[PDB]
């Protein structure tokens, strides 16, 4: 995150750190708990990941330093990538991780609500991007979960800012016209959480952008509302 | 919660 502040423990209890084990253990991407055995993240996170066996999901974490060999995690049973996914910039940058065990809900780890079909119309004035990613384009993963409040931008406004790209209605953009506050390397897969009627909703999944926090370059997120049917399809299968 | 995912 660029231009953000340390989060307070228990602030984003749906936020997880998705780690890889091969070659060595390291943070890979962000993600969100949406069900007791379901993580919603970005499809681009699994580039070259040939097995879910190398994945570890850590919930209830503020500081990466809390993660050691003795730290409990959730193993990944299955990686479900949207079958229309080619790349982040073309969209369908959405993936589900089915966990081997059930997440026990509490004040440190709980699910974020998905946007409702009626919520396709609503505005959202309280949106926040979270993560352990870089604070500037060339940097390193941060120990403490950072947060930044970001204003939503119209698809029309986002399209002017991305000449040579196609900003679809399955994408949602966020950013300040002057930049300064944004997501950056290591935040992707993570949430864009918006509060509406005292309830937090997973409006977006951190997907792509040109650099980080640059002026007239909004962050591009997967518009979760447009994938509610697909999430229900893959998680509610008979 | 508004949208329900089976446990
Ligand atoms: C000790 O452990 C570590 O040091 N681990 C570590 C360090 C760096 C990275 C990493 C793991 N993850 C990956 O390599 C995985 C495979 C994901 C690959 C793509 C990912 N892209 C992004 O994060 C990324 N690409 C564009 N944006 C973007 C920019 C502005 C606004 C918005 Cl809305 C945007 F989404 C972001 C946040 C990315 C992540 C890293 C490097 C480069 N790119």
């Amino acid at each position: 995150i660029v231009g953000g502040t340390a989060s307070v423990r228990g602030e984003w209890p749906w936020q997880v750190t998705l780690h890889t084990t091969s070659p060595t253990q390291r943070h890979l991407c962000g993600g969100s708990i949406i069900g007791n055995q379901w993580i919603l993240t970005a499809a681009h996170c699994f580039y070259g990941v040939e097995s879910p066996k190398i994945l570890r999901v850590y919930s209830g974490i503020l500081n990466q330093s809390e993660i050691k060999e003795d730290t409990s995690f959730f193993g990944v049973q299955e990686i479900i990538i949207h079958d229309q996914y080619k790349m982040a910039e073309s969209g369908y940058d959405i993936a589900l991780l089915k966990l081997e065990t059930t997440v026990g809900y509490g004040d440190s780890q709980r699910p974020i609500c998905l946007p409702s079909k009626g919520d396709r119309n609503v505005i959202y004035t309280d949106c926040w991007v979270t993560g352990w990613g870089y604070r500037k384009l060339r940097d390193k993963i941060q120990n403490t979960l950072q947060k930044a409040k970001i204003p939503l931008v119209t698809n029309e406004e986002c399209q002017k800012r991305y000449r040579g790209h196609k900003i679809t209605h399955k994408m949602i953009c966020a950013g300040y016209r002057e930049g300064g506050k944004d997501a950056c390397k290591g935040d992707s897969g993570g949430p864009l959480s918006c509060k509406h009627n005292e309830v937090w909703h997973l409006v977006g999944i951190t997907s792509w952008g040109e650099g980080c926090a640059q002026r007239e370059r909004p962050g591009v997120y997967t518009n979760v509302v447009e994938y509610v049917d697909w999430i229900l399809e893959k998680t509610q299968a008979v | 919660c508004t949208t329900k995912i089976k446990p």
